[PDB]
RNA sequence: AUGGAUAAUAAUCGGGCAUAAGCAUAUUACCGAAGCUAUGGAUUUGCAAGUUUGCAAGUGGUAGGGGAGCAUUCUAACAGGGUUGAAGGUUUUUCGUAAGGAGGGCUGGACUGGUUAGAAAAGAAAAUGUAGGCAUAAGUAACGAUAAUGCGGGCGAGAAAC
RNA sequence: GAAAAGAACCGUGAAUAACGGAGUGAAAUAGAUCCUGAAACCAUACGCUUACAAGCGGUCGGAGCCCUUUCGUGGGGUGACGGCGUGCCUUUUGCAUAAUGAGCCUACGAGUUAACGCUGCUGGCAAGGAUAAGUACUUCAGUACGGAUCCGCAGCGAAAGCG
RNA sequence: AAAUAAGGGCGUAUGGGGAAUGCCUAGGCUCUCAGAGGCGAUGAAGGACGUGAUAAGCUGCGAAAAGCUGCGGGGACUGGCA
């Protein structure tokens, strides 16, 4: 209502008074929160991630495998279910080109689109894509118009 | 704020009434008589006994020379009287001790059944142990009490 | 409270006759020995005791009593002095600001020496 | 901003030191000696409260025994015959009667005997 | 600054589709002539990182 | 501990001195040492979504609309800056001794200068409105012309 | 029950002491804990009514884990107090489970602070911790080559040392 | 101290050492050790106890004697006498330990921040969510724009690839 | 005059001691905006010695020595801290 009656939602604010090492009675006092002596109770202790106590860790007992292809072509991936849900709420009519994929945030500006076949597309569409699957092409060309590869 | 409203009244020095009991120790065992004498001296046969006040009576044992021990204790009872110097532990006997001031038997028997405090050292001054058959108090009018009526 | 009113109420020293000796270069523990012989005595027995005391802390304490007597005579101008029969009501020997000096002890160390002072206060009172 | 708890730092210890009033030596003015003595005093005061309830019962029992042995009885027999008679008077009231009202005490004794 | 991913753990330990970490088996390096074909066939398929090591592997791969 | 003007030299020997071991006078527990875990130059700004921000600015208008603290003028204009004239036109509206926020649609430098000296009135253009500015005042005065920009911006 | 050696500062049923107040069996009454119960009150989970009450099970605690809060310094809004006496210091009364809040007298002579929200140089009893002040040992060690001093005059309030 | 108006003058004192007066001031118990001025520490006066009584000095009971009083199964002070009771911290299976540490008081003193993440609560939008650098205006360390880019929506395989 | 237990303990009051706390600022810290980034052989930075009606220090100034001249501003006090 006013600047003197500000009240947040119930559960958004918390204690903010919890400090470690403030006398016995507030919980964490004396040996603040690190128990008794040891390496884990000294100032500046940091857990070595790969360290396993001294023995060989799992990230060093397991062999390496595989390589990476420099010319890997990864497509976006659009399903017939998503295409039908996009043609129901009318934004595309009889033509789904590479522009209706950018206007609807389905693919970036300079990428490659591959139409997959997970769905039950029923409407007749004329799609233009880079690649098709054996299911998507057979479900488009039979249940509607053509499917051109660009 | 004194929220009790019902307190246990304790006797004071201005309310106690001390008597002058006289006890005949002709036929009596040492400890069997000393227990009752110490109880009378402390004061526990009055329904006004306060543990921190010098209540009770004054006892006058009038036949201490005629006391007896049961077994061969008159010949096998030892009293240790260490002096404080190296090798200064003296040992007496019940037969030798009663040859000089036979009242010491009853005196040391009674002293030992007392609270061993300032009140308990002030109670020993109320006990009069006479070796003969007549005391020297005179104008106090003491009454005789048989220890078998308690 | 009004400070002028509090001061005018506390300025009741127009009757009591007292004397003070501040910043005396003597220790308080050595003057408290001679103050005990004077505390409570008559104003002339105290003078005799201070004049014949075998202590150096009495040469300057015997004239503080004379100054107190003179202050009493100034305050009670109307009246003689021997008819009143003065005595020593209260006499207090307090501490004072001490000086700190250094003494070189053996093997390259230094010890501290505190030259102590003391304050003396005396009030007379009268028998009448 | 710089926050210093200077006033309340000493106002907190003044209250804990004001209850060490009457202690011998420096246990009443020195802070680290008074605090160590006030906490032990409170520890002693927590107990002795369970002992005040069993040190008064002993006195009541002793006074009842003294008042009952004047009539040729004992505390054990008197309490037995009282409890197995439907009386239900606590030892506090019984000792108060034995001390202040011997007529009432002997009346109770003759009724239960 | 930005948490660096451990290279020894990033060259191994491929992350699966939903929540698991896929790795390879050991002991199949240079003494394979005396081990039974059953062991060599079992140690060929990829395995999953156990739940006791999953926390350490995820801390190494910078997926807390 | 590092910025204190001193020297990083051990004060006393390690052993044989009888006192506590120490050195490097710039340590925090000495008189004149560094302040351990003290303040640092910081920035206290955090991020809120510009959808939540406009939702809050809309709620701030709805609160005033519910409390009935909204007036509308006809976009007056002053020839010369006059605090006297600006105070003269405050009782016709009833904002005397009350906190008012005049929301203009245009610069109106004269009207701003005629209220730069008052503490019970604030002239703010629509291009600089804020949730805090709306909540601070006690009565909004939206000039005819500023509503067209306030409505078609949320 | 009896004999079968005992260790060095004075010893032991804990002591007095007991011929039963020792031992064996049986019975009764009583004493005896923060155990159980009687009375008053507080709190945690689970179940219902509502917007605190009722019932059930609980409520020792180190390392450790969780939840509600107090004080301190400053800031944003609204509402205040003060030379007819603010902060601070010293006593006293009262309230709360506690950290703490409020009121009165004395000194003091100019600032202070309620409600909601926010931030942190946000709380000491110990680190042979640091700086300042002040005690104890105590009127004690010592007053620094065992070459040596005595008397009479002088100044002077004051002289073993001039 | 608002301003030196910083104590003329008199007395004790050998003394221009100190003090008591007298004047200045609202204050001199604001007097140059100068605002208020606590604690440790050192003393004086008054009330109650204490010279036959053994120990972490307290606690629970308890007379007697002094002040106050709404008059009281009210308050304050001291307490003769009785019961119980071997400080604190740290390290340890285990410390009164004769294991460590501190003479006391006052002041300082130890889990804080930045970047990148993860869990619990809360909020906006929602198959979508969010901007970074920067730019424009302005009453200027303080609304609009900016979609580059990041996460999610499809995974498997070392990879070609399939989906 | 009084009191008196040689002395000690507790409570209250009044003193000395000390500098904490409270309030204040002469000084510092981190920065924003706009400039500038050098002095010196026509003798630098940094000093020594001198200079006053009176002059121990600090400040200013150099044997023309708490100062000299020219152009503007200013209008009653001035001979630095003093």
């Amino acid at each position: 209502m006013n600047l003197s009656n500000l009240q947040p939602a119930e559960g958004s604010t918390h204690n903010q008074n919890k400090r470690v090492g403030r006398g016995e009675g507030s919980g964490k006092g004396g040996t603040a929160a690190r128990g008794h002596k040891g390496a884990k109770s000294r100032s500046g202790y940091s857990k070595k991630i790969g360290f396993e106590g001294g023995q060989m860790p799992l990230q060093r007992r397991v062999p390496k495998f595989g390589f990476k292809n420099i010319n890997r072509k990864e497509y976006e991936g659009v399903n017939l279910d998503t295409l039908q849900l996009l043609v129901d709420n009318g934004v595309i009519t009889d033509s789904v080109s590479m522009t209706d994929f950018v206007a609807n945030r389905l693919a970036s500006k300079n990428e490659i689109v591959k139409i997959l076949g997970r769905g039950e597309l029923k409407a007749k569409l004329k799609v233009t894509a880079h690649k098709f699957t054996a299911t998507a092409k057979a479900a488009i060309e039979a249940a509607g118009g053509e499917a051109v590869t660009i | 704020m004194d929220a009790l409203s019902y307190k246990t009244i304790s006797a004071s020095k201005a309310t106690v009434t001390k008597e002058w009991i006289v006890v005949d120790a002709e036929g009596h065992n040492l400890g069997r008589l000393a227990s009752k004498v110490a109880m009378i001296l402390r004061g526990k046969y009055k329904p006004s006994y306060t543990p921190h006040v010098d209540c009770g009576d004054n006892v006058i044992v009038i036949n201490s020379e005629k006391i007896n021990l049961t077994g061969t204790k008159l010949n096998d009872k030892i009293y240790m009287r260490h002096t404080g110097y190296p090798g200064g532990q003296r040992t007496l006997t019940a037969k030798v001790l009663q040859s000089k001031n036979p009242a010491l038997l009853v005196e040391k028997a009674v002293k030992g059944m007392l609270p061993k405090n300032k009140l308990g050292a002030e109670l020993f001054r109320n006990l009069n142990v006479v070796v003969g058959s007549e005391h020297t108090h005179g104008a106090q009018k003491p009454r005789t009490v048989n220890l078998n009526d308690l | 409270r009004k400070r002028e009113t509090a001061d005018a109420r506390k300025e009741a020293n127009k009757s009591i006759a007292f004397a003070k000796l501040n910043n005396c270069p003597t220790s308080p523990r050595k003057m408290r020995l001679v103050a005990d012989l004077v505390r409570g005595q008559k104003v002339e027995r105290a003078l005799n005791i201070l004049r014949f005391s075998s202590k150096e802390a009495s040469r300057k304490l015997e004239k503080l009593l004379l100054s107190a007597i003179n202050n009493w005579e100034q305050k009670n101008s109307e009246g003689n002095l021997e008819e009143a029969g003065l005595f020593v009501k209260e006499i207090r020997v307090d501490g004072g600001m001490m000086l700190k000096r250094l003494r070189p002890a053996p093997q390259g160390r230094a010890h501290r020496i505190r030259k102590r002072s003391n304050h003396v206060t005396i009030v007379l009172g009268a028998i009448n | 901003p710089r926050s210093v708890n200077s006033v309340a730092k000493r106002a907190r210890r003044k209250k804990i030191m004001k209850q060490a009033k009457g202690f011998f030596g420096r246990r009443k003015n020195v802070w680290t000696v008074a605090k160590n003595a006030v906490e032990k005093a409170m520890s002693y005061a927590y107990r002795d409260r369970k002992q005040n309830k069993r040190n008064f019962r002993s006195l009541w029992i002793q006074r009842i025994n003294a008042g009952a042995r004047l009539e040729g009885m004992s505390y054990s027999q008197f309490m037995g015959k009282v409890k197995a008679n439907g009386i239900e008077l606590n030892r506090k009231v019984l000792a108060d009667l034995a001390m202040n009202h011997p007529e009432a005490f002997k009346a109770i004794l003759n009724k239960v005997k | 600054p930005k948490m660096k991913t451990k290279s020894s753990a990033k060259k191994r330990f491929k992350v699966t589709g939903s929540g698991k970490i896929k790795r390879k088996h050991a002991f199949k390096s240079h003494i394979l002539t005396k081990k039974s074909k059953k062991r060599k066939l079992a140690l060929t398929h990829s395995a999953l990182v156990h739940k006791t090591d999953e926390k350490s592997i995820k801390q190494q791969l910078r997926i807390i | 501990r590092a910025e204190v003007t001193g020297s990083t030299r051990k004060i006393k020997k390690q052993k044989g001195t009888g006192t506590a071991r120490a050195g490097s006078v710039k340590n925090p527990l000495f008189k004149g040492g560094g302040t351990v875990f003290g303040p640092r130059p910081r920035s206290y700004s955090f991020k809120l979504n510009k959808n939540l921000k406009r939702l809050a600015r809309k709620s701030a208008f709805s609160i005033k609309a519910k409390e009935s603290n909204i007036i509308v003028l006809e976009d007056f204009n002053f020839e010369a800056p006059n605090t006297k004239n600006f105070i003269n036109v405050l009782k016709a509206l009833g904002l005397e001794n009350k906190k008012s926020l005049f929301v203009l649609g245009e610069s109106n430098k004269n009207v701003y200068l005629s209220s730069r000296n008052l503490k019970a009135s604030n002239v703010v253009t629509s291009s600089e409105l804020s949730t805090y500015a709306i909540l601070n005042t006690n009565n909004l005065v939206l000039l005819e012309g500023s509503l067209e920009l306030i409505e078609e911006n949320l």
